[PDB]
This record gives C-alpha cells, structure tokens and sequence, in this order.
C-alpha cells in the first residue's frame, strides 16, 4: 500500500521527504515554544506598569527590586538600572544635573537593548525555512520526472502506464514542500509584529521614567 | 532555554507522529 | 498595486494529478 | 449538497472551513457598522461646514456650542477647542500673538488627531483577513491532495474514478478562501478612500480657521 | 470557438466575463481621459514660468491676471492668491513684514492643496481593479473545474474528450481576468509618478516667490 | 520571507505542456 | 525557428512579442548609458579623493575650485558647498562654535542628497520591467493552453499535428518573457550596489571633513 | 548519463550549463573564505573583552596597543582611535568638557563604520545568484523543448522513443539551476545574522566606553 509506493520511489525522493518532515517538526516546536515566553513577558510588563502607578514610595520599589536583583526581567530591570545609575552618579559631585539625566538615559538604553536582544532570539530560522522549503521539493520533482523519462527512453518495452506511480511520488514532494513552507512564513510576520508592540511599550515607559526623574532634579 | 526547547521538540515530534498516524488510519476507511 | 496569483497552484496541481490516470477508462 | 461535502471532509478540513466562515461573518459585521458610522460622520461634517459661512458671529456660535458641548464631535469639536484655547491664551500667561497662534494650532491638531483615530478602527483586521485567507485555503488543498494519494495507495485500483473524490474538498477549501477574501479587500479600499477624504476636509477647515484667527491679531 | 464556449458556459461564467469586460472598459476610459489633463497642466505651468521670468513688471501681469477671474488654474491661481493676500494684509497691517510673509505662505499652501487634490481624481479607482480582478477570474475557474469533474465522476467511464471543453471554459475566465488586471496596475504606477513632478515644480515656484516676497517686504 | 511564485508556476506549466504534447488521445 | 512559429502564431502573440521586444530594447539602451555614466562618476570621485590629501593648502584648492564656479560634480561639489558656508557662519557668529558645525553638516547633507538624487535616474523603469514582464508570458501561456484544450475537445482521437499551435505559442511567450525579464533584474541589482558604494564613499568624506572642522573650531 | 546528454546538447545549452557551474564554484569559494574570516573576527572580539575587564591599568593596555600598530584589527582599533582622539582634544585645551564626548563618539563611529564595511565584502553577489539562477534554467529547458519538437517534425511516423532523450536533456538545465540556487539563499541569511550580532557587540562596547569616559571627565 503506502509502504509499497514509498519503497518504489527512488532514494532521493524519500530522503527529501524525510528532511521536509523534520523541518516541519522543528518549526512547530519553535513556534510553540516562543509564544509562552512572549505572553509571559507581556503580562509581567503590564502588571509591573500597573503596580508602579499606585503611589507607592519609590524607595520601597527600589528595595523590592534589590531583593531579587539577580532575578529582574522586563520592565523591572530597566527601572533598577536607571535608578542605580541615577543614584551612583549623584554622589560623584556632579555639578550639572543634565549630565546625571543623560547618564541615566544612556544606562536605560543599554539595558533595554540587551533585554530586547534576549527576547528576539531563534526567530530567523523560520524565515530561512520558509524561503528554502519549496525549492527542495521542486528539485525532487524535477529529478523524478527526469529519471522517469530516462528509464522510459532506455528500454522500448516501457510505457507511461508502468511509469505512472513515479510521477505521483514526484508530485508528493512539492505538496509536502508547500505544507512545510506556509506556517513558518505566517508565523514570522506574526511574531515580528508582536515584538514591535513590546518595543513601543518599553519606549514609552522609558520616556515617562526619564521625565519623572528629570522633574525631580 | 535549552530545556524549554527540548520539551518543545519532544511535544512537537509526538504531535506530528500522532497526526500522521491518525491521517493514515483515517485514509484506510 | 500588486498582482497576486497565489490560488493558481491548486488548479495546476489538480490538473497534473489527472493526466496521469486519464489513460485508463 | 454542501452538507454532504462538509460531512465527508476530514477533521482539519472542517476546522479550516469553520475558521473561514467565522472570518466571513466578522468581516461582514464590521463592514455593516463602519459604513453607517462613516456616512453619518460625513453628513454631519458637510452640514456643519455649510452652516458656518452663513454669517453667524463666532460669539453666538460658541454660545450655542456649549449647550451640547458634551457630545460635540468632528468640526464642531474642533471649533470649540480652537475658540476655547484662543480665549484662554489671550487672558493668561504671555499675550504674544505668536504664542496664541502656536497654542491654538497645537490644540486643533490634538483634537483632529483624536477624532481621526476615533473614526478609523477594525480596518486592520480586514486587511489581515484579506492577506491571510488564500494561504489557509492552499494549505487545505495540499492536505486534501495528500489524503487522496494515501487513500489511493491504500486500495489496489489506479483508475481516475477512485482519484476523483479526492479533489472535491481540496477545491472547496480554495472556493471558501476566495469567497472570504474578496469583500474584505473591496471594503478595505473603499473605507480608506472615505477616511482620506474626511481627513482632507478637516485639514482644509483647520487651515482656514487658523488663517482667519491669525488675521485679526 | 470562443463564442461557442461563451454561449455554452454556465450563467456564472457569463456574469463574471461581463463584469471583467466592464472593468476593463472603465479603466481604459479613465486612463485615456486622465492622460491629457496632466500634459495640458504641465504645458501651462511651463508657459507661465517662461512669462514670469520674462522681466515684465509684476503690476502689468497682475493687471492682466484679474481678467480670467474664477478661471485661473495651475500656477496662475496660486500666484494670484499669494499676491492678493500679501497686498491686502500689507496695506491693512504694517506691524510685521514676517507676519505678511507668513500669511502669504498660508494662503499659498491652501491654494496648492486645493489644486493638487483637484488634479488627483479617479486615480485610486485603478488600484482596486488590479487588486480584485484575478480573484474573480480564479473563483470562476475553480467553480467551473469543480462542476466539470463532478459531472465526470457522475459517470463510471473516464475519458478526457467529454470533459475537455469544461476546462477551456474555466480557463477563459482567468485569461480575461489577468488581461484586465495588468494594464490597470501598469498605468496606475506611471500616473502617480507624474503628480510628484508637478508637486516639485509647484514647491520650487513657491520657494522662489516666498524669497521674492521676503526681499520686497523690508522695502 | 515571501514565497516566490513565478518559478513554480513556470515549471508546472512546462510539465503540463510536456504531458499534453506526448498524449496521442 | 522563431520566425516559422511566429508566422504560425496568432495576432495576440504578435502583439505580445512586439511589446516585449520594445521593452528589451529600451532596457538595453538604459543599461548601456547608465553603466558609462556611473563609471565616469566613480573615476572622478576617486581622483578627487586622491587629490584632497596631496599636502596643498586649502586656500589654493578653494581658489582652483573657484575656476569652474558651479560646474562641479563628484565629491568636489561637497567641498565647495560647505567650506564657504562654514567660513561665513563662523564670521557672522563667532560666539557659537557648536552651531557652525551643525549648519555645515546640514548643508553638506542637503548637497549630498541632491547629488545622490541626480545620479539615480530611470532605475524604477528597470524595476517595473522586471516586475511586470513574467505576467504577460503567463497570459500567453494560458491562452495557448486553452487553445490546445479546445483543439483536443473539438475532434475525438486527435493527432499530434493539430495540438502543435497552442504548445508553440505557449513556449514562445514563456521564452520571450524570461528573456526580457533577466537582464533587467541583473542590472537593477548591480546598479543599486554601485550607487550604495558611491553613497558610502561620500558619507566617509563628509564625516572626515566634519571631524576636521570640529577639530579646527575647538580652539 | 549526465555527461552524454551534456555533450549532445546544442551550443546555447552548453553555454548555460557552463555559466551555472561557474556560479556554483564562485559561491562555494566565497562561502568558504568568509566563514573562516568571520569566525576569526568573532574569536578575537570575544577574547579582547576578557582582557578589558581583567583590571589592568589603562596605560599598560595603551602601550600594548601601541606596540602592535601593524596588527590592529577589530575592537582594539576602536579603542585606539577613541583614546587618541580624547587625548588630542584634552591636550588642545581643557575647556568645554562636553565637546570631548562628541569628538570621541565621532572618532569611534568612523572606525566602526570602516570595519563593518570591510567585513561585508562579496556578500551581495550571492543574492544575485539566488535570484537569477532558476530563470536561466527555465530558458534552457524551453529552448531545448522547442528544438526537440522542431526536429520531431522531420520524421513521418511519431514514436516517443525518438523524443524521449531531448526532454531529459532539457530538464538537466532546470535541475542544475535549482542545485546552484539553494546554497546561496541558505548562506546569505546566516552571514547577515553573524554580521548583525557583531554590530550589536560593537555598539555595546561603544556605549560602555562612552559612559566610562563621561564619568571620568567630570570630577
């Protein structure tokens, strides 16, 4: 049945099909993995932003952040970095507070870039898979048809009726290639659009905190 | 990071295996 | 604008699946 | 007819069909709401702009505006904001004409941006639906072709009659995809054109009002 | 041949072909009508620029300008608006020449926006045809192929001679759809590029006239 | 990103032409 | 070869072939002219870059550049457009050393943008040709295939002779489409790379001169 | 097998295959060279920062950098350029402790741009190969099929045995085209990713050094 037709096909076609199936498994694994991390980051950032506007004293927030200084992620880390830079540079006899504000902004930008780079990993593999997948299947189909016609022209006793299954096996390659290609192409754009929103949220929080810090000096 | 990736690989592999098995069984009927 | 002819692949695939077995009656 | 084809389909095909039908219903509802909202907005704007140049003094216009200032929208809201800001800046802080002009311009810009943001919504969903719909149909067709080959390989017959049932569901998926795709694109384009026309009308009104105000001072 | 297939086609195929032909006719009419207006406007703008840079006093050409009241277009109306606003607001208030220049510039911007928005009608209609037509053609083809193969499967005997015409009637739809789709987008891309040139010419003239007004204001 | 289409369509159409030309039916 | 099957082809095939041949000729002419123009620009820029650090005092270089007045291209226009501006800004406002640098940078950026816009022309036409060319061949292939299907469905047990015209037309259309498509894409990529290289060289020169100016204004 | 059909092909097919083989050889050589160069650059960049945070006095690091001016590549060049510019600006005059920040930033940015430009040579050629390769294969295949069918009409009786080899000879071109196309598209993205990561590392170093110099500048 299925196994007979699989064995009747040449080795290259089977190898290509197995490669495509493995590609699909890996792509789905990455897609499933990244979504939980992104959602957790979004909810944690929203919760921390909500807690920050309740009117709690900033010293208490700094103490709470310092309690888990090695376990701060997302919007928490940016606040801690900015506050540390602001306080440490303030004891350095800085005559001009504008210098302190600039230093705080610089430290916050550094930490923000590090956190975004941390979040944005493992994505371009999906784009590479989506861009490469169809060509392998097309190559498999072309090779299959080429060898089918070569075998037909080698022996005059052959007929298209006997060679018929080879062409179907060749077309299965293109089918599987498109099957593996499409979801990665969709998910790449979806995840990039989702990351842009977190970038915007971080930027606006950065601006707000910088203004609040500058107004108190 | 590595542990989450390995768990995702395992769950994706088993999901693909069961999906292909279900497709093969259904096509028999 | 842009010209998108994406759904044409299904037509060509379906047609290709038929000439293979069109010889038998 | 359609019910038999839906019942004979596989599980993934049924899920895809359900998703596409839901998309179609949501798109139709969004179109139905937005058409009425946009038409009402255009009619109100045209009527108010017709009323303005009739020879009515700005003082009595402001007096009438405060009666329904809670529900003032569009051009009426822009006029209210501009006149209020102009009056406030004339009797408070510096009285330089440049400052008054700048403040009035900023207030009008803020109000216009808020109104334009209010009018256009749920349109990016239509754009996303139009962009994504065909790919899901192609995915369904590919799955159907794979299923048809597997079923054909299960049996020992190679007649095209056995292959023929393996094409109906694959074509139905693409048909549903196109049916969901077309109206979304059409409505997207029409609504964008209408919103652009409204934006141009608002901009012309605000420039004329700014020119009128700047002349007296 | 083609007429026989059109006659023997289903009602949906005929309706789709009629819709596509109507779209093609509308697109051709719009393109032909819009092509001449831009060329006429460009020629008028170049002639007016040549007249302006002819060293003639502005007073004489302004005395000739009011004759075509409510009939000016292009750079003539823009110049008339700017000059009239400058003269009126200068002879009214002499507090600040920079205010006079600013008022002139505001009037100029209003008039330029009105002119450009007048020159850009019916162009966005072309994009919709290019975006939509292949989808309708493909829908017709899909329906035709489905019906033909259902009819083929209704009979246990398989031969492609019986079902050959159906595929041709299906493919006529996508042929016509793509034929209507191509020139629309091709001309839509070209027409948009011509508006930018007129915008650039108007902007250069606006800058020159603002500089001249600024020079003359302090006198 | 983007699934390039023009090569796939051309290859499939050439295959269809080859299959049509070799059929004496 | 081409002539025989072209004679055997239909009127639509002839129109398509004529259009695509015209497109190919225009593309070739544009490529031939643009390559020489860019080569001349690159050699002039390299020569000027070599000359700038020959040890000659800047005053002599400025006096020499004054000989050609405004007829300057390459990196030479960048020096003239900006050295005089820096000198005059420093003379007018000697109390704001941090503003003359900003003004010089803005003027140099504007001049560089002007020159870059000057050096890029008729490239979007190549892009349009490359983007649109395949679809006309697709239309031709669809017409050929539908004609062949009509021929098959016309007479039962057809021979290989009557299916020739459709296949011939389809193959001719595809070949001509690809032939018109390829050089446009290749030239598009190459010219974009060369323009990017020239832009990078101009940016490097601007940065170096701005650094020199800032060093000079420090004391 | 493959060699026999290669020999039996016409002139155009042989030329196409030769061009494609040349492209494949060039692509493989470029990949092999750039992989080693980028690996060495990454290893040096990682190793230098380990020394920078060790806790060595700045004078010792500066003298060590001075001793090997010939072999200054990568991150250490940025440090040398920035520190030299800072020393020169301080030695010129001690006034305005804010201009030193901008000067050092300019000096570091110029070197970073130069090195990043140096590391990215010969990569855009690969994208051209990936974009163009399939089209030439299709051109070869369609020409081969046209030649085969033209030669088919010479004989009277039609048999598939005569026409069988020509179709395979045609399909060889498409197979070779796709085989040349895949690796270039595979490698382009990976090389871009590595360059982007290196750029991020250099930006981090620049920001840290700017913070250090800003803190040290003010007492």
């Amino acid at each position: 049945n299925i196994l007979d037709l699989f064995l009747k096909a040449s080795l290259l076609v089977k190898l290509i099909m197995l490669i495509l199936i493995g590609f699909s498994i890996a792509s789905w694994a990455i897609i499933i993995q990244r979504t939980r991390i992104l959602n957790a980051a979004a909810r944690e950032a929203e919760a921390f932003e909500d807690k920050f506007w309740s009117g709690i004293e900033l010293s208490r927030l700094y103490q709470e952040s310092q309690g888990k200084r090695d376990n701060l992620t997302g919007s928490e880390q940016i606040f801690y970095s900015g506050f540390k830079e602001f306080v440490r540079l303030h004891r350095a006899n800085s005559h001009a507070p504008e210098a302190v504000v600039e230093g705080a902004s610089r430290a916050m930008r550094i930490s923000m870039n590090r956190e975004l780079e941390n979040l944005e990993t493992h994505i371009p593999f999906l784009g590479t898979v989506g861009s490469i997948s169809p060509y392998i299947g097309l190559f498999g189909t072309v090779w299959g048809i080429m060898h089918a016609f070569i075998a037909l022209g080698a022996v005059k006793q052959a007929t298209l009726q006997m060679v018929a299954p080879g062409i179907a096996e060749a077309l299965i390659a293109t089918a599987i290639g498109l099957f593996a290609a499409i979801p990665a192409v969709m998910a790449y754009n979806r995840l990039n659009q989702r990351v842009n929103k977190l970038e915007l949220n971080y930027d606006n929080f950065m601006e707000e905190f910088t203004a609040i810090l500058h107004r108190q000096a | 990071q590595n542990d989450k990736l390995k768990r995702a690989i395992i769950i994706s592999a088993v999901l693909h295996v069961i999906l292909f098995a279900a497709l093969i069984w259904s096509s028999f009927d | 604008s842009e010209i998108n002819i994406v759904p044409l692949l299904d037509v060509l695939l379906v047609l290709l699946l038929i000439f293979m077995a069109t010889a038998p009656i």
